[PDB]
């Protein structure tokens, strides 16, 4: 057999990592390259204590030196070892007799440095471990030292004596105490009384970055972020750095980041749309890595728009100009315009490339508007940008609706005095603040000589002095912009005293049944007006415009109160805008009892009868139409002859009632009286609601 | 271009001269063929006069300005090419401002837990960019500079070190000069403004009700500064604050005992601290802490009185013991119950316990000796004695000179003390009404008082029957009934006038009295008015003591209408009308 | 130079006494360092108290005159500053231990005060390395002993200042 006996050439040590580097060659090789198996046997404290057996198969060539390493748990400076290796060939194609060769010489592996008789050593010193691992600490004392007892912070430690002058300490599942390390103090009982020991550094476990995501803002920087996890940095010079490496594949670019949970990436030009990153966190113990994959165009977060400017091209139209930052013609932004005013919100959708506008329409004048614009990606939406607010006020415009006019004429000083009344315009009907009103009065006999009058706001009444000639008036509103459509009205030769029929109507509590009979077949509409007929007030002429196809309309007003008469006057407007008086009406909203009784006076007195009379009442300043009079006579012996109603009184008297049918007659004579007697009476009118107030009895004496 | 303008940044103080140049290069000189003679200087797009424009060389021209007032002067040198075409060469802006002044009012304050803050006043407006830098250094070391970011205050960046003198000063620099203020040498420990003390607690004392011990904690930078405090206290209804003498709170302490306080009254406290040496700055006021004093024994016994109803023919008499509660100023706490003790000078004491204000017991005809005293949480009150004499004793001493008059809306009543030693005076009053009985109201006064007002809710235009009864050592004195008014008014309705008899030329007139609820004052006279249908008005006046009055000067066969009105001190009121026939 | 340390002497003496009383306290620098390095075991405290740096005793400071005492205080404070700078350059963690900066500023202030006091007496003061550490336990013990000796020296200097204020010859 071929004596393939390996020969150990050089052996080395590494006390920092507890490794034994071993090199050996075999001179008994004949071919160029063959596969071999090296069975390795390790001993401790003598060549008969086998503690480890391993098989190392590796192809070896001619003159090539074989290198192998082994790790020992206990420190090498405490005990020696012995190693021997033999070879074996795996020749399954020729000579199928795998026989082991002779064992090599026991190469002494010695690393015991020294020991002083009055000192002691401990290994290892300042060991860095992971939370939850094991460790074996060896201690070597001198010859004079005796009864060595090691302890943790505060607890005993049961050490094992490996030899006569060494001792082994075993620690299981060490826990994290502090970032400054756990002190292991060991004091000797006998001999030199002192304290010696080392610090055991325990570190935490490195975690994986969680929720790693990145983003783009302006196609130039990528602000990628992640979670760092738990800090695993010690305080002494053992472990200081915890680096985070983000290294892309398609570009092969990566450097140590200066931050812990953020980094600003710089992209090179080339319009490359692809990304495949690999974030790596590494410390002195382990190395974690996480891979992400995304697209550049699918994670775009547009910023707030710039170059925002607004222009007014009218009271109902306005443009909205803005500009954004785009990199490439294919990337188009899907923005959202928001027009808000008061409580109404108007929103739409717009698509832009680099800069576009949105023509607004149907805007209300004298109204402040607020524009809100934000943009986002069109196809692959990621996030919405910030809102951009811009306020502006639309200008004013001349009115567009006609102002309704009405007049009231009478005879005074021989001239036709006319008073023009007009109602204030609404907000949306004026389209601005009313400054003044233009009054253009044109005469038909002299169209060249026209008078111009200006009534300033908020005056709603004016007086003009004209003759019996027919005039044509023109009224319009003037604001800071222009003029409003004028209303056409003309005067006629009528004095306003046309004798028409008077009709009395019974009004409703909040309405009136006004009915007028048409007199012409060619008309444009009717106008009605009424005045509160009272004693010491000036009536407010209220009117309304009606069409030519109506005959009866119910008016509504909150100023109508029971007790006052309203004289309605119906005016018909012909095709020439001429108003003619056709019908007069009057009525009460709710007829009430009379408030004042007429003064009675006796014209004649006879021993058997007496006559009564009172002046005419005011049928215009009353609370209701008087239908007649109710008198109540009082006596001691007279009887109530028909048709007088008799009513008894608890005072042993007589009371006769007379309903005077008709409000015209004011004289009545009662008979069946006796002379040298006493008589009492009182007069009062009555309405449809009831009689007037009960007054005192008039004192009269019959001779 | 053709060149530049020297100086590029002209900054001249207001009230001085100025001269600028505008050099033209040879390139544009040969290109445009426009020398330094066709230059037209423009200041804010305005043509300058030719008197101040002077040329020195072929490629340099100069202009002068005397006492410029305009702050922003845009100086532009422009040449005139062929065809009257103006072309711009260069343009600069000239500023006008005066240099700053020496800063003053250099003071620094060190807040507790913050860095040192210094402030100063700038003075006048320089109309130019001016930076203020605060310097600071020890005797052997220098500190970083405090550059004012805005305004005049600047907060240093280093931590203050105590017991080491530091010298600071501020330098004002602008585009026209640099001037530094005066330096101050101080100790950072003498400029500390401490934080207001917190956790202020007010505790009472069960033994001494007139004291209130205070308890608070102070920061003191961890026990480094001995801080003296200032304590202010006040009630809950008053707005002014009473300050304790500052000499009593000079020693460093965390507790103080305020004395001379009212029993059973709440108080509010606040405190602020400052260094013992009197230096530094007073801290802000602390949070207001509330505290209620402990109760104490009441001082004055409550008022006591008794009333006996007439019960003739029985051995036992019914007596109603009445008494009022003590106010919160004299009770010094919450009254629990009232104890009564009765004994006829020879028998045992009969004790009762009534939590109300009244008590009715049946006693016999002999003399009794009662005793009442309010009981509190800590003790009882004084024993007020009020005996009950036998029903067969007649009062021999009564009060004289009784008079009452309303003054300042108060019905004051005065009286003269009897010639015998009295113990106390009792006043009783109630409204006078013929439709319903009056409620019993009373009040107790000492023996020294001879004139006082009625303490109660009185009503105007109402008659109050006032009764005064003196109390002796052996029993009550006399009882007299008087009438008075607080605010008289006109009666509501006039008296009903009736005719008792009618004659040929004479007729008497009668009337009924005005009720007490209708008088609304003391009646003084009565006015009788009468007139016929065509006669004149004749008014006669009769006193209130008269009821019947004969009317003279009466004509026969004449109808007469009478009207009678009752006039009081506050006017009068007409009565109803009546008409009688004279046969 | 003349921009500080005014001619007042009693205020300077009071400031020196207050600074000495404030610095001579084990709760200032020693106790936080002991509680930070996990040295709360009684055996560790005994090892701390055993190894002590040779500092000038109280009798030696009391026997010397005033200028010699000021010069010795100056030199000892300089050595303490150097040792604290070495400990700072060896620990490699500033944010977890500000008591070092506080004590450094206090020592600088005491040095300034003693220099001004020496200048007021018309006396001229006397005017004059591996970052890595093989072991950590020995370094901890040495730093502990140095801090203990420094606190004892500060207490002795405070007592000498109190004796000087009592004398005031
Ligand atoms: C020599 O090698 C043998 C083989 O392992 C070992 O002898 C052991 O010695 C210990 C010491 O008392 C005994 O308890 C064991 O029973 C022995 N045998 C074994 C298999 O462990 C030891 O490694 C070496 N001898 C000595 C004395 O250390
Ligand atoms: C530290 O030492 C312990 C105890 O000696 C060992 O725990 C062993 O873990 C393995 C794997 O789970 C088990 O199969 C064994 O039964 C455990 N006990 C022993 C005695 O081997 C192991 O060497 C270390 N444990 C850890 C968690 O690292
Ligand atoms: C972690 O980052 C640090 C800091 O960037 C680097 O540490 C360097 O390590 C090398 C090799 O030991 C030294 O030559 C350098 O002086 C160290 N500093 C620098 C700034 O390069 C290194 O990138 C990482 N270190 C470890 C231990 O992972
Ligand atoms: C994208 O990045 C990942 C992670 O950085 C890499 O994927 C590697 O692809 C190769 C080729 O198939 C494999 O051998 C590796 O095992 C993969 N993982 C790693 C961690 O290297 C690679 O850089 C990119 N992958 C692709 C498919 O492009
Ligand atoms: C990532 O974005 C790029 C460009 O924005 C696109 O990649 C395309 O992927 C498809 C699928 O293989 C190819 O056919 C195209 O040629 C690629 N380029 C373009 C411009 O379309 C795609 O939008 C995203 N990639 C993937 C794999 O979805
Ligand atoms: C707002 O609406 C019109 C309609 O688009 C805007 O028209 C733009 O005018 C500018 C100036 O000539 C052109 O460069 C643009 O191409 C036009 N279109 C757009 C979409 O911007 C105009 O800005 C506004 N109207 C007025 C009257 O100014
Ligand atoms: C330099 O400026 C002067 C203006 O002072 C000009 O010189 C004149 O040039 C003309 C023709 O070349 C002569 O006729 C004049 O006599 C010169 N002097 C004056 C005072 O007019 C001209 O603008 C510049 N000089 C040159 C040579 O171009
Ligand atoms: C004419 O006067 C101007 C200024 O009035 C001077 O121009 C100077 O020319 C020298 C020569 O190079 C430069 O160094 C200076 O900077 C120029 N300016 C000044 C203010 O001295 C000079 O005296 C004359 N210029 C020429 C071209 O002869
Ligand atoms: C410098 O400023 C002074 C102002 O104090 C001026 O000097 C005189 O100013 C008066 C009034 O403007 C002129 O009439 C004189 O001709 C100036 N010169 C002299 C010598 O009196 C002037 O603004 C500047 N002085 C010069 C010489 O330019
Ligand atoms: C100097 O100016 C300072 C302004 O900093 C003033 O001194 C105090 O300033 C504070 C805040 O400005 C005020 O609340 C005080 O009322 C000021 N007076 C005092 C006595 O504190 C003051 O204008 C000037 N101080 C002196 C002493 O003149
Ligand atoms: C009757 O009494 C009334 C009121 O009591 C008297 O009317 C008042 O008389 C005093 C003068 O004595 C004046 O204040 C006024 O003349 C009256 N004041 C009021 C408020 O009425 C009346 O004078 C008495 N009649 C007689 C005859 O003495
Ligand atoms: C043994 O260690 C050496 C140097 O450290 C090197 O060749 C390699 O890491 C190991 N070799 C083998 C074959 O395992
Ligand atoms: C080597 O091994 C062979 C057979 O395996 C045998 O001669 C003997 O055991 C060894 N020879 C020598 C010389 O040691
Ligand atoms: C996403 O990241 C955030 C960190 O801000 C956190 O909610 C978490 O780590 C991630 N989400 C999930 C569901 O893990
Ligand atoms: C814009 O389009 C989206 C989706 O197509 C939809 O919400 C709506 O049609 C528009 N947005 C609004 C706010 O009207
Ligand atoms: C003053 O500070 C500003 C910065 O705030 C600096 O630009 C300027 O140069 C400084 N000096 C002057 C004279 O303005
Ligand atoms: C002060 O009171 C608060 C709660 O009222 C509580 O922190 C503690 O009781 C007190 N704090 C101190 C530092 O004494
Ligand atoms: C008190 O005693 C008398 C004895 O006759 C009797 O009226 C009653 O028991 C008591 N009085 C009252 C009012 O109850």
């Amino acid at each position: 057999p071929l004596p393939l006996t390996p020969e150990i050439h050089k052996v080395s040590f590494q006390l920092k990592l507890q490794e034994v580097n071993l090199e050996w060659t075999v001179p008994a090789l004949t071919h160029e390259e063959l596969n071999m198996i090296f069975q390795i046997e390790i001993s401790r404290l003598n060549i008969s204590n086998t503690i480890w057996v391993e098989n190392y198969s590796t192809t070896v060539k001619r003159e090539e030196a074989v290198r192998w390493n082994w790790t020992s748990d206990i420190p090498l400076e405490c005990v020696k070892h012995f190693i021997r290796i033999r070879a074996l060939v795996d020749d399954t194609k020729s000579l199928p007799q795998s026989s082991w060769g002779n064992w090599s010489s026991w190469k002494e592996v010695n690393a015991k440095v020294s020991v002083e008789p009055d000192k002691s050593l401990i290994f290892p010193k300042d060991k860095v471990l992971e939370e939850g691992s094991n460790v074996t600490i060896c201690l070597m004392y001198g010859q004079n030292v005796y009864n060595v007892s090691c302890k943790l912070q505060d607890e005993p430690i049961h050490g094992e004596q490996l030899d006569s002058h060494v001792s082994l300490l075993k620690l299981n599942n060490v826990v994290f105490l502090s970032d400054t390390g756990t002190n292991i103090n060991c004091q000797a009982t006998k001999g030199p009384k002192r304290i010696f020991g080392t610090v055991l550094f325990v570190s935490k476990v490195l975690e994986e970055p969680k929720n790693v995501s990145c983003e783009t803002r302006d196609f130039k920087t990528l602000d990628c972020s992640w979670e760092p996890g738990v800090d695993t940095t010690l305080t002494w010079r053992k472990q200081r750095f915890q680096n985070y490496t983000l290294c892309e594949s398609f570009s092969k670019r990566c450097e140590v980041s200066n931050y812990r949970n953020s980094y600003t990436w710089q992209i090179t030009e080339g319009s490359q749309e692809m990304y495949n990153f690999t974030l790596t966190a590494e410390n002195q113990l382990r190395k974690r890595s996480v891979n992400i994959n995304f697209n550049l165009t699918h994670r775009v977060h547009p910023k707030a728009p710039q170059d925002v400017t607004l222009k007014i091209i009218g009271a109902t139209k306005a443009n909205m100009t803005w500009k954004v930052h785009s990199h490439g013609n294919n990337y188009t932004l899907l923005c959202q315009v928001k027009l808000q005013y008061g409580e109404v919100i108007h929103e739409h959708n717009v698509s832009v490339h680099m800069s576009a506008n949105y023509l607004f329409s149907d805007l209300d004048p004298d109204t402040k508007y607020k524009a809100f614009v934000r943009c986002a990606s069109a196809n692959h939406f990621w996030k919405w940008s910030d809102w951009t607010q811009k306020e502006f006020s639309t200008p004013e415009t001349a009115p567009s609706q006609a102002l309704d006019v009405w007049r009231q004429v009478w005879s005074e000083n021989g001239r036709r005095i006319v008073t023009l009344f007009w109602k204030p315009l609404l907000k949306s009907q004026a389209n601005g603040k009313i400054i003044s009103y233009n009054i253009v009065v044109e005469n038909e006999a002299k169209p060249t000589e026209s008078e111009h009058y200006c009534v300033w706001a908020p005056a709603l009444s004016t007086n003009l002095s004209l003759d019996l000639q027919p005039y044509k008036i023109r009224i319009t509103t003037n604001n800071s912009m222009g003029a409003s459509p004028e209303s056409l009205m003309v005067l006629s030769n009528d004095s306003g005293h046309e004798e028409v029929k008077e009709k009395t109507i019974k009004g409703i509590k909040d309405a009136f049944n006004i009915s007028w009979e048409p007199v012409s077949g060619d008309t444009m509409g009717y106008v009605v007006d009424w005045c509160a007929h009272s004693q010491d007030q000036r009536c407010d002429l209220q009117w309304k415009n009606l069409g030519p196809n109506t005959t009866s309309t119910t008016i509504t007003s909150d100023d109508f109160k029971p007790g006052v008469r309203y004289n309605f006057r119906i005016f018909e407007r012909s095709v020439e805008h001429k108003a003619r008086l056709v019908e007069k009406q009057r009525g009460y909203t709710q007829e009430l009892a009379p408030l004042v009784n007429p003064k009675v006076e006796i014209p004649y007195s006879t021993p058997n009868s007496f006559v009564l009379r009172w002046p005419d009442y005011d049928s215009d300043f009353q609370a209701g139409f008087i239908k007649g009079y109710l008198v109540y006579v009082k006596s001691k012996e007279m009887q109530c002859n028909q048709p007088w109603e008799r009513t008894l009184l608890p005072d042993n008297s007589v009371l006769c009632k007379y309903d005077i049918n008709g409000s015209e007659t004011k004289t009545l004579t009662v008979e069946n009286l006796q002379p040298e007697s006493l008589y009492e009476f009182f007069v009062t009118p009555y309405t449809s609601a009831g009689p007037g107030p009960n007054e005192t009895f008039t004192k009269v004496t019959t001779p | 271009p053709c060149g530049y303008i020297y100086p590029e940044f002209p900054v001249v103080q207001r009230g001085s001269n100025f001269t600028a140049i505008c050099v033209l290069k040879e390139a544009c000189l040969q290109h445009y063929y426009v020398n330094a003679s066709y230059i037209v200087w423009k200041t804010n797009h305005a043509a300058v006069p030719r008197e101040q424009v002077t040329v020195i060389n072929r490629t340099t021209s100069s202009v002068t300005f005397t006492d410029v007032v305009l702050p922003s002067v845009q100086l532009t040198c422009n040449i005139l090419s062929f065809g009257q075409i103006e072309q711009n060469v260069y343009g600069v802006t000239m500023l006008s401002g005066f240099p700053p002044d020496k800063p003053t009012n250099l003071t620094c304050i060190v807040n507790e837990g913050k860095n040192m803050l210094c402030q100063w006043d700038p003075g006048r407006e320089t109309y130019l960019e001016t930076n203020y830098t605060l310097k600071s250094e020890w005797a052997t070391e220098k500190f970083p500079d405090c550059q004012s970011k805005h305004g005049t205050s600047c907060m240093v960046s280093y931590m203050p070190t105590y017991y080491v003198n530091i010298e600071v000063w501020v330098e004002a620099e602008n585009a026209l000069g640099k001037v530094s203020s005066e330096s101050i040498n101080f100790d950072p420990v003498d400029k500390v403004k401490p934080t207001p003390p917190y956790n202020l607690s007010v505790t009472n004392s069960e033994e001494l009700s007139s004291i209130l011990k205070l308890s608070w904690v102070s920061s003191g930078l961890g026990g480094l500064l001995d801080l003296k405090s200032d304590i202010q206290y006040r009630t809950k209804d008053a707005s002014t604050w009473i300050q304790v003498p500052l000499e009593d709170t000079m020693s460093p302490r965390t507790s103080f005992t305020v004395q001379d306080l009212k029993p059973f009254t709440e108080y509010v406290f606040r405190i602020r601290s400052i260094k013992d040496s009197g230096k530094g700055y007073w801290s802000d006021w602390s949070e207001e802490a509330s505290g209620t004093t402990y109760e104490d024994r009441p001082s004055r016994p409550p008022s006591f009185w008794y009333k006996t109803n007439p019960s003739h023919g029985q051995e036992y008499r019914s007596v109603r013991l009445i008494w009022k509660a003590l106010p919160l100023s004299e009770a010094n706490g919450k009254i629990l119950d009232y104890e009564v003790i009765l004994t006829q000078s020879k028998s045992v004491s009969q004790t009762y316990t009534v939590t109300g204000t009244e008590l009715t017991v049946n006693l016999t005809n002999d003399r009794y000796v009662a005793s009442l005293a309010a009981r509190n949480k800590v003790g009882k009150s004084a024993a007020a004695v009020l005996t009950i004499p036998s029903p067969h004793v007649t009062a021999a001493y009564s009060v004289v000179n009784l008079k009452a008059f309303p003054k300042d809306n108060l019905l004051w009543v005065e009286w003269t003390p009897p010639p015998k030693p009295v113990s106390k005076y009792i006043l009783e009053w109630c409204v006078l009404s013929e439709n319903a009985p009056c409620v019993e109201d009373w009040q107790q006064e000492d023996a020294t008082v001879n004139r006082t007002h009625l303490r109660g809710r009185l009503l105007e235009s109402k008659c109050y029957q006032i009764t005064v009864t003196p109390v002796f050592a052996t029993g009550p004195g006399g009882s007299e009934s008087l009438k008075a008014y607080l605010k008289q008014a006109a009666p509501a309705r006039g008296p009903t006038v009736r005719t008792k008899k009618v004659g040929k030329n004479e007729a008497v007139l009668a009337w009924d009295q005005i009720p007490v609820d209708d008088q609304n004052g003391f009646i003084r006279n009565y006015s009788i008015s009468y007139r016929t249908s065509v006669g004149k008005e004749m008014v006669v006046h009769v006193d209130s003591s008269h009821t019947e009055y004969t009317l003279s000067s009466l004509s026969s066969d004449t109808l007469y209408m009478v009207r009678m009105a009752a006039y009081t001190d506050e006017g009068g009121k007409d009565g109803p009308e009546f008409t009688f026939t004279t046969p | 130079a003349n921009r500080g340390c005014s001619n007042s002497s009693s205020q300077l003496l009071s400031q020196l006494q207050n600074q000495a009383n404030l610095t001579g306290n084990t709760e200032s620098l020693l106790e936080p360092y002991i509680r930070l390095q996990n040295l709360n075991t009684p055996d560790l405290r005994a090892a701390c108290t055993q190894h002590s740096v040779a500092f000038p005793s109280e009798d030696t400071l009391r026997q010397l005159s005033k200028p010699h005492f000021l010069s010795t205080v100056y030199t000892t404070l300089d050595r303490v500053l150097y040792q604290l700078d070495a400990l700072r350059q060896k620990f490699l963690k500033t944010p977890a231990f500000p008591k070092l900066d506080s004590a450094r500023h206090n020592i600088l202030g005491i040095r300034n005060n003693v220099f001004c006091m020496a200048r007021l007496l018309n006396h001229s003061l006397e005017i004059p390395r591996s970052t890595t550490t093989p072991d950590v336990f020995n370094t901890k013990i040495g730093s502990c002993g140095f801090l203990w000796g420094y606190h004892r020296f500060m207490g002795s200097v405070g007592r000498v200042f109190r004796e000087w204020d009592d004398g005031s010859t």
